[PDB]
């Protein structure tokens, strides 16, 4: 699951970015 | 699912509230 | 600016602290 | 109140789903 | 100037080649 | 200088996202 | 998905080598 | 396959959000 | 160990000083 | 205002790029 | 040439302006 | 130090074991 993890990483990031203030639900 | 291939801005839209 | 900074390093700690579970993010 | 200090991990917590 | 104050997806979209 | 030199490394971060295959030019 | 990935930690590594003279980025 | 290198930068970053002000002293990749 | 098996945060806690 | 916590998780990373395999022995906020 | 390898920070100095 | 005062990537350096 390690490469799955490292990825989690990168997308809860783009998240932030891409919601802006909506904020957003993360599930993996 | 954004891990197996790569979303676009437009699929990260999705996960947000 | 710090507000927006400190949410990138805030959601990362959160996607760590709850794993398998995933987290619900807003700022406000 | 994590930006403008440390939160533990255990209130992080909260966050969690 | 995005350091100053916070850049938009727009304001960011300069930046690209 | 500190703060403008972490806001410039999530600035570098929001600009890989925001361009994508475009790539970018990064300027201080 | 690891290109998209790396990609990330290359311009953040190209941020701090590169300091005040910025960088040119692109992939492929 | 996983970058080491790579993975070795997430494993630094999780190593200071969990030892905080003490630190660490091996990054187990 | 860590990243050929993923490791847990209380798994990296055995790492701090 | 420099927030020592935040800037402490760049500072690792920048450690590191900088010291690769042979790791770093402090980290100098 | 440095995802599928570790660039030396002289080689990643050719990135620069 | 360097969360006061910027360091660059040679002085860091000096961190390294
Ligand atoms: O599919 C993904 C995964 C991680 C970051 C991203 O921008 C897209
Ligand atoms: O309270 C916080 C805020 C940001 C990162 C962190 O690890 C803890
Ligand atoms: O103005 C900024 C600075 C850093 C990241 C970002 O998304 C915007
Ligand atoms: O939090 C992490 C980061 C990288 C590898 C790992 O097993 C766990
Ligand atoms: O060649 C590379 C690629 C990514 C990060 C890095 O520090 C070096
Ligand atoms: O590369 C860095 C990161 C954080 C503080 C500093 O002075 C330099
Ligand atoms: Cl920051
Ligand atoms: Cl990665
Ligand atoms: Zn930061
Ligand atoms: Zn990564």
């Amino acid at each position: 699951f390690v490469n799955q993890h490292l990825c989690g990483s990168h997308l809860v990031e783009a998240l932030y970015l891409v919601c802006g203030e909506r904020g957003f639900f993360y599930t993996p | 699912q954004c891990c197996t291939s790569i979303c676009s801005l437009y699929q990260l839209e999705n996960y947000c509230n």
